[PDB]
């Protein structure tokens, strides 16, 4: 039945007797229920009895504390235990995933379904999991019959593929470093059975779209997509890559505990002394305000050996040598423009630059005239009607100028590697029906969020939002294939609020838009406004919280994922992104490979609403990455973390949508054979087994093939089957004694 | 009338010290295999609860057994064939009838109110088949005529 899986059957499934024989556990229905804790907000205990609004509750630990009963909370049924999809539990609850989970890991159960979601836990320990036996065994397999595991997915997305003639893409949402590389590459060989190709190309990119976070030291910023293009006869053809979402004031602006991206560190590595000398490089970053402006460095991954990497990677690809040369200078070259000064001129607003040095390093890097650079720079000329008009800006404005044009020369760089990366990775065969792999950063959390953590959250609602819509498309499917249809209320809307109140016209990213145009602008009446237009109208939006001495804290809204709050500080200097047209004409007339080459608010808004007009063309598939502890130890957990990447993950939403519906479906066969006799004596058995256990019917629904329960009825049926079995023993005991 | 003169005769062939005194234990065995089966926690609630001392210390006579079994037979909370056969069937994992003696053994031992071994090896000797397993509705059967 299951023993095709070889040594890795344990891990999928522990055995017919194994899971059977350990369900046999004492527990009771009344008194042992969960209770909140105060370092890890969750642990098991039991209630010695009801005592008012004082509980007295004893944990494995070993305590007397004491909880209201009126967030007492039940516990899982024992033999409802190990259960491999969570919307099947008859008791949804924010700890109850979580100790499942626990438990399932602990047991080395690492994949488990939560719906369409499909947790896999990352164990740090080799298993059986990748053996070709496994894969070779596991083709063909449908998604239920099959244990929960990721090829499961890819497989029934590969059948659909071919079945609907309709592009399906997955999506994956984790940590990164802790075995999303793993993840991505496991997949991409799964569908392989240009793998070499692919490992090669990534480190490079990696290195170009990474940077040193509060939480993950490597954080991948950019979005990667990747099309693994078929043919007609649903065979491999060739394989795609692009990059949505890249940040761009990372790069000009470092917080207080945050790095640039890892390029110029590892530039700044000493092993490569002719890059240094042809750089020009005074070899301190402290010296240049680009870098050292945040965080000088940490240990984390060696420099010299990933830059190593990038450099022979680069040299086994593709391209040719000489552009490496190129692109090191032209980031030099970007690095550079940190140490102008401009100072205004007397009697006039009118700006004059002082250190006319760096000027002349720039222009010899990208062969310009730094006489002329400095002449568009500071009287910027612009056609207008059928003649030219030259203008001169202030110090401030021709600073954001020029943050502005390294941005956008940074992104048309990191656009054009993209572009020669792909060049070289599709071969010749005809391309059909491609499958997409996303690859983004979480909705991350901090406790100083900012202006690019309020862009990552508005991505990640904005994905929770499609997985919502989806969620409900599917659940119409299903209820309309069996007869029912009541409450199809879309779910849209039910999340709807904070999008309006973000993108919509009058909306906060309108009036951050809007704002910043008016000649004076500052952060307080910003502030202003939005309290204004915002505090009271809208119901997300409200009065911010200081909890345990935060840094600060000026205003809140409701997330998915729970209640959020920003900082206003600095989001109007680094907002805005002025491009000098005239300067990237004196680029289009530089003599170097930059002709090939070449607010922010905006531009992620229309970014964005390209990648979900393009992702809503193919049926999506969703895959979850958890990690169990802080710590590299596998077997231990710490269950605030858990908690928090489940929070952040939105699972606990998609568990929460499931189970206002009616959750629990179960054959009629099953429970006529497991639950009749409770009243013994399949419509007219099951309406009248039904109408005699005293249940009002709103708490189910009855259909032809599957019965529809609430989470709760179960639990009410399970001491109910106790009671009867209990009253059954003691009547078997009483004949037995007749007996003698 | 009948049936109290043949409850004299059997508490009378039960009397072994020939004081015509016997401990309840006695009593509540004649009561179990004539006609009703009253549970230890009857047996417990019709005497009062009586404790480990208390068992073997007081002794009633058939005239305060006059009350008890008249109340005893106003209680007909017995169950049924169709709930003992359902009751069983919750053990049938494979569907074909047959459970083998272990499983039912560690339910009566562990599960329930205690029975003693030797009563167990008296009462639930050579049905057992070659491959150890009880079908229980034959059972059923059996244990509804002795």
């Amino acid at each position: 039945e299951m023993a095709v899986f070889g040594a890795a059957a344990p891990y999928l499934r522990k055995s017919e007797k194994e899971r059977l024989e350990a369900q046999t556990r004492p527990f009771d229905l009344k008194k042992d229920v969960f209770v909140p804790d105060d370092k890890q907000e969750f642990v098991k205990a039991k209630i010695v009895s009801r005592e008012g609004g004082k509980v007295t509750a004893e944990t494995e630990y070993g305590k007397t504390v004491t909880v209201k009963e009126d967030q007492v909370m039940q516990q899982n049924p024992p033999k409802f235990d190990k259960i491999e999809d969570m919307a099947m539990l008859t008791f949804l609850h924010e700890p109850a995933v979580l100790y499942n989970l626990k438990d399932r890991y602990g047991s080395w159960m690492i994949y488990t379904y939560s719906g369409l979601f499909c947790v896999t836990v990352n164990p740090y320990k080799w298993l059986p999991v990748y053996t070709p036996e496994v894969v070779a065994a596991y083709r063909g397999k449908k998604r239920s019959e099959a244990p929960p595991h990721i090829f499961s997915i890819s497989d029934n997305a590969y059948q659909y593929m071919l079945t609907d003639r309709e592009n399906q893409s997955i999506l994956i949402t984790g940590e990164s470093g802790a075995g999303k590389t793993v993840n991505t590459k496991r997949v991409i060989q799964y569908f392989a059975v240009l793998e070499d190709q692919i490992i090669q190309a990534n480190p490079a990119l990696e290195a170009f779209g990474n940077a040193k976070t509060v939480r993950n030291d490597n954080s991948s910023r950019f979005g990667k997509f990747i099309r693994i293009h078929f043919g007609a006869t649903g065979k491999l053809a060739s394989a795609d890559i692009e990059t949505y979402l890249l940040e761009k004031s990372r790069v000009i602006f470092q917080l207080k505990a945050e790095r640039d991206y890892h390029i110029f560190y590892q530039i700044l590595s000493n092993k490569k002394p002719e890059l240094l000398d042809m750089l020009l490089i005074t070899n301190n970053p402290y010296d240049y305000a680009f870098i050292s402006q945040g965080e000088t460095t940490v240990a984390s991954i060696d420099d010299a050996e990933e830059l190593m990497a990038t450099d022979n990677a680069f040299d086994v690809l593709g391209f040719t040598s000489e552009e490496k040369n190129s692109m090191y200078k032209l980031t030099g070259a970007i690095m550079h423009f940190g140490n102008m000064k401009f100072k205004l001129k007397q009697r006039e607003e009118q700006a004059e630059p002082d250190g006319t040095e760096e000027a002349d390093k720039s222009a010899y890097l990208m062969g310009l005239n730094s006489a002329d650079l400095l002449k568009g720079l500071c009287h910027p000329r612009v056609k207008v009607g059928n003649e030219y008009v030259t203008k001169g800006q202030n110090v401030q404005q021709v600073i954001y100028a020029t943050g502005a044009l390294a941005k956008a020369v940074y992104e048309r760089m990191f656009n054009w590697m993209v572009t020669r990366i792909n060049a070289t990775l599709e071969t010749k065969q005809p391309r059909q029906y491609f499958i997409g792999v996303l690859d983004i950063a979480g909705f991350e959390i901090f406790d100083f969020n900012s202006f690019e953590q309020l862009c990552i959250n508005f991505t990640n609602e904005k994905l929770q939002q499609f997985f919502n819509h989806h969620m409900f498309v599917l659940e119409q499917e299903e209820y309309k294939k069996e007869g029912i249809e009541w409450t199809f209320i879309d779910f849209g809307m039910d999340l709807q609020a904070c999008i309006d109140l973000i993108e919509k016209p009058m909306g906060i990213m309108s009036i951050l838009e809007e704002e910043c145009m008016f000649p004076k602008a500052t952060d307080m009446t910003f502030k202003a406004k939005l309290f204004d237009n915002h505090l009271g109208k809208s119901a997300n939006f409200q009065k911010p919280r200081n909890i345990k001495g935060k840094p600060e804290a000026h205003f809140s809204l409701i997330h998915y994922a729970g209640i959020v709050d920003y900082n206003i500080i600095g989001w109007l200097q680094k907002n805005k992104d002025p491009l000098n047209e005239t300067v990237v004409g004196l680029y289009q007339k530089s003599s170097l490979k930059l002709l090939s080459t070449l607010t922010v608010s905006a531009l992620h808004r229309e970014n964005l609403n390209k990648l979900m007009t393009n992702l809503r063309s193919t049926h999506p598939h969703f895959v979850r990455c958890i990690i169990p502890n802080e710590t590299k130890s596998p077997g231990v957990m710490d269950n605030p973390l858990v908690m928090h990447q489940l929070r952040c993950n939105g699972v606990l939403e998609g568990i929460r949508i499931c189970r206002k519906g009616f959750p629990n479906r179960i054959l009629y066969g099953d429970f006529r054979q497991r639950y009749r006799i409770l009243n013994p004596a399949s419509r007219k058995g099951a309406e009248k087994l039904l109408s005699s256990l005293d249940i009002d019917h709103n708490q189910y629904k009855f259909g032809h093939t599957k019965v529809f329960f609430k989470a709760g009825l179960l639990g009410l049926l399970e001491e109910m089957r106790d009671e009867r079995l209990s009253r059954i023993i003691t009547r078997i005991q009483a004949q037995s004694r007749g007996v003698l | 009338k009948e049936q109290q003169e043949d409850f004299k005769e059997a508490f009378l062939l039960f009397d072994r010290t020939g004081e015509c005194k016997i401990t309840l234990s006695q009593v509540g065995d004649v009561l179990r295999a004539l006609g009703t089966n009253p549970t230890n926690a009857e047996v417990k609630k019709v005497l009062g609860n009586p404790s480990n001392e208390e068992m073997n210390a007081k002794k009633i006579e058939f005239e305060q057994f006059l009350p008890m079994m008249q109340a005893i037979s106003n209680n007909k909370d017995q169950g049924g064939y169709e709930d003992f056969v359902e009751g069983l069937r919750v053990f049938d994992k494979e569907g074909n009838g047959t459970v083998m003696g272990a499983e039912l053994r560690h339910v009566l031992a562990t599960l329930g109110e205690k029975m003693k071994e030797e009563e167990v090896e008296a009462l639930l000797a050579g049905q057992e088949d070659s491959n150890g397993c009880i079908n229980y509705e034959a059972f059923v059967k059996h244990i509804m005529s002795v």
